[PDB]
């Protein structure tokens, strides 16, 4: 609350000093915890400041303004903490009025590669800093993977398209200055079979139950077991979740076997009885003919003859006795026998009902990671699961297009120029790109530092689109492969009239096999007009760009009258689909933790990379060529928010060596 | 959580067991899947080869019962009852129980008594080891 | 379903 609010708000803790603090006051996080505590004021008002109005640069005279003893008290340490912030892009960030207009007497020159939201982000901070900024795009428009389409009233998101909470997301504090429409999500999700009808209810919990026990098992399998290398090759979410079920399938069958074995004991065990009780009654059967006999000598007999009687009578009523005695634990083992034959335990594991809306469950995991869970690290796939945002997720009313746009403003932006080759040397960098319309003109860009927003995607294709000169080092393009660029699709259907559940989001179909949990697995609403997006993931994004629009929308209207009614849903008005592997200014939608990977290959994709000495024998040279991009920010990956702060951070990096540190 | 969720099953052996090789998953599963049948086959069996010896014991043992007679036993023996004792000991040895239901109208300590009093002139140590061959 | 996993 307050002070706090704007630390967490910030992504900082409010009790104690950061990495990044310690770096640049040293003399305060080795030094009393009396001077650690009012740094951390400072920091934590001069936040709070920033974050109360972030449409108005907050100047060192404001933040100084509004301090009062004893933090007011030491004037230096304030400007330090101000000058931090403000780099490192933790206040005046985004899209703030300058109170002093920012001089033209500009210092050093930077060409940033690509009008991502990270290019952009950037490129405004090196701009506020005083550099000279220049950004080089393919594409006819900013925005990259922030693709919003308009036709019409129609709008409606192919790239991102939700704001993953605003408890801590920075695209909190850009909203409030460039007034995007957030609108809430509902998550409730109904599934709808392949037949059309509604999963029942007390289906669709059973297997939501089963799917987060399932996960939560390959969690154990991989802390509790080690089972994170099989066969000299990392194991993935996959693998781990198929054994998984192949155990859950196994115990199934270990507790049948268990169970007739226990009813086989039972039924020997009154076979060991039965085969005693028949010789028993044939015994006594034989001993009474003889009593019968021996009671037929009419008296008056002699004492033998009548000790004859009545021995025969005891020797009866003794084993007549024994088989009454036999015959009453008879009938406590055909009891026992149809309790066993009336208690059974489970025929199956799942159904081919639950093992297919158990698929539609792993079609929104691959739909999330954007990547078929065989790709995926078991041990690392959840790393950012820590820094999760706060608050409902949200959707941009308006179109997300509406941020690089606003963000776009003031930049020297070059559309359709196509970079081709990033050379860096000592004494500087060129850039050779051409115009994507006529691909024969060529243009070269001189600068002391390149910033490359270039996609993952990108940065993996052989053979390469953008050649580095010289190459990037084996640790760089080791990471580059061993990284994981995902995919996911989407399909905009824009009708006259809504004709689904208005309060509801979202709605899911089940596919009929695995194989293609993803194809049209879900169905949003923007629901400010009546449009209809359709996710495809999994396998199956990679497979449904080889089909052409109308066969995809087919599919989709096939779906969505199984689910609707025929009269019900009309012929769409205007259809958009989604080819993101296909898009070379791309190559796919978003990083992903592959097997083999681990968190730490996002911070090598971070690191710059320094040029060696053109003449030898000379100062080792400044670092030249940076990354920024979704794919270089281990704790937010493919993100917006995530992109935004890998700029916000480049940015910092590039003018802390060129301007000199703040 | 040194604990699987709950109802989930996975043992570090298991888990060995069903990635040992690329089917060693689905020949572990079939390899049960067949013996769930071969027990499911020795049921039927057995079921049968048992109701075929129920019906072999059709009757209970119900014609073969004798009513029972109430036996107020007495002090007196009778030179009767002295007879039945000593052949029920040639019989029977030490079973009091039974030597007592025999001769009918005896407590069991009274076959006792007996067994000492009359041991000298009944010679029952003589009768015990003729019973003991036996 | 719930409409888990978008974390
Ligand atoms: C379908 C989809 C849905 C998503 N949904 C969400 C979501 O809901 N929420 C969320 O927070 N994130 C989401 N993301 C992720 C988010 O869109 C991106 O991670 C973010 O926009 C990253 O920006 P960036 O700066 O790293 O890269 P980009 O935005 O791709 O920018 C890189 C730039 O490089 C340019 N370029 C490429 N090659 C060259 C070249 N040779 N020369 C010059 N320019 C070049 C491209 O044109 C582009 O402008 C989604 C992504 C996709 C694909």
């Amino acid at each position: 609350s307050g002070v706090e609010g704007a630390a967490f708000q910030s992504r900082l803790p409010h009790d104690r000093m950061t990495s990044q603090e310690a770096a640049c006051f040293p003399d305060i996080i080795s030094g009393p915890q009396q001077t650690q505590k009012v740094f951390l004021f400072i920091r934590n008002r001069t936040l709070q400041l920033w974050l109360d109005n972030p449409k108005i640069q907050l100047t060192f005279e404001a933040t100084l303004q509004q301090l009062e003893a004893p933090y007011n008290s030491d004037t230096v340490l304030v400007h330090r903490v101000h000058s931090y912030l403000e780099r490192h892009g933790l206040i005046n960030f985004g899209i703030y009025k300058r109170i002093k207009p920012l001089p033209t007497k500009k210092t050093g020159k930077v060409i940033i590669i690509g009008s991502g939201v990270s290019g952009l982000a950037a490129a405004r901070q090196l701009q506020s800093f005083g550099m000279d900024v220049t950004l080089l795009e393919a594409r006819d428009r900013v925005g990259g993977r922030v693709a919003t389409f308009r036709k019409g009233n129609y709008v409606a998101d192919l790239g991102a398209m939700v704001v993953t909470g605003l408890g801590g997301n920075p695209m909190a504090v850009v909203s409030k200055q460039v007034n995007m429409e957030l609108a809430k999500i509902k998550q409730k999700c109904p599934l709808y079979e392949a037949n059309g009808q509604a999963v029942p209810k007390e289906k669709d919990e059973m297997v939501e139950q089963e799917f987060n026990r399932l996960l939560e098992a390959t969690s154990y399998l991989s802390h509790q077991l080690d089972f994170n290398v099989l066969n000299n090759k990392p194991v993935s979410l996959g693998q781990a979740l198929e054994v998984v079920i192949q155990l859950q399938e196994k115990h199934v069958k270990d507790e049948q076997i268990e169970h007739w074995k226990k009813i086989v004991k039972t039924q020997e065990e009154l076979k060991e009885l039965l085969n005693k009780m028949v010789n028993l009654k044939e015994k006594i059967k034989e001993l009474h003919q003889q009593y019968k006999e021996a009671s037929e000598v009419k008296p008056p007999r002699d004492i033998t003859a009548e000790f004859l009687v009545k021995s025969k009578h005891r020797d009866l009523t003794a084993l007549c006795k024994e088989y009454d005695e036999l015959a009453e634990t008879q009938g406590k083992l055909e009891e026992k026998l149809q309790e066993l034959e009336a208690n059974p335990p489970s025929d199956v594991y799942l159904s081919s009902r639950d093992r297919q809306i158990l698929d539609w469950h792993f079609a929104n995991l691959e739909f999330a990671n954007a990547t078929p869970l065989s790709t995926l690290s078991l041990k690392h796939w959840d790393q950012d699961d820590d820094f999760e945002f706060t608050g409902s997720h949200l959707t941009v009313r308006n179109g997300y297009s509406c941020v690089p746009v606003a963000l776009a403003e003031g930049l020297d932006i070059k559309l359709n120029t196509a970079v081709r080759q990033v050379r860096y040397t000592a004494s500087g960098c060129e850039v050779i790109a051409v115009n994507t319309r006529s691909t024969s003109q060529t243009f070269i860009y001189k600068c002391d530092a390149v910033l490359c927003t270039l996609p993952l995607g990108v940065l993996k294709q052989q053979p390469p689109a953008v050649q580095f000169v010289p190459p990037l080092p084996e640790w760089k393009t080791s990471a580059v492969q061993r990284m994981g660029f995902g995919n996911l699709n989407k399909v905009v259907l824009c009708f006259d009239r809504v004709f689904w559940d208005p309060s509801v989001n979202l709605f899911g179909h089940v596919g009929s096999t695995t194989a293609s949990r993803g194809e049209l697995f879900l169905f949003w609403n923007l629901y400010k007009a009546p449009i209809l997006l359709a996710l495809v993931a999994g396998e199956a994004a990679g497979i449904m760009e080889n089909i052409s629009d109308d066969v995809i929308v087919g599919r989709c209207l096939a779906i969505l009258k199984g689910i609707f009614g025929s009269s019900a849903v009309p012929q769409p008005k205007e259809t958009v689909v989604s080819r993101w592997r296909a898009d070379p200014w791309a190559r796919g939608s978003y990083s992903y933790v592959a097997a083999g990977s681990s968190g730490n290959d996002y911070d090598l994709m971070a690191q710059p990379i320094t040029p060696g000495p053109s003449i030898p024998g000379a100062p080792q040279p400044i670092p030249r060529l940076f990354f920024a991009g979704e794919h270089t920010i281990r704790n937010y990956p493919a993100t917006v928010h995530g992109a935004l702060l890998s700029g916000l951070r480049e940015a910092g990096r590039i003018a802390d060596q060129f301007l000199g540190a703040m | 959580k040194r604990k699987p969720p709950k109802g989930m099953f996975l043992s570090q052996e298991d888990v060995e067991a069903v990635s040992a090789n690329a089917t060693a998953a689905t020949t572990v599963l079939r390899q049960l899947d067949m013996e769930l049948v071969s027990v499911k086959r020795q049921i039927q069996n057995i079921k049968q080869t048992n109701s075929a010896l129920k019906e072999k014991l059709d009757g209970g043992i119900e014609p073969y019962r004798l009513p029972e007679v109430i036996q107020k036993c007495n002090a007196r023996w009778t030179t009767e009852e002295q007879l039945l004792a000593v052949q029920a000991i040639r019989k029977y040895g030490r079973d009091f129980q039974a030597i007592s239901d025999v001769i009918g109208n005896k407590s069991v300590v009274q076959v006792k008594n007996f067994f000492v009093n009359y041991r000298r002139r009944f010679n029952i140590d003589e009768v015990l080891q003729e019973w003991e061959a036996e | 379903a719930r409409x888990m996993q978008e974390a």
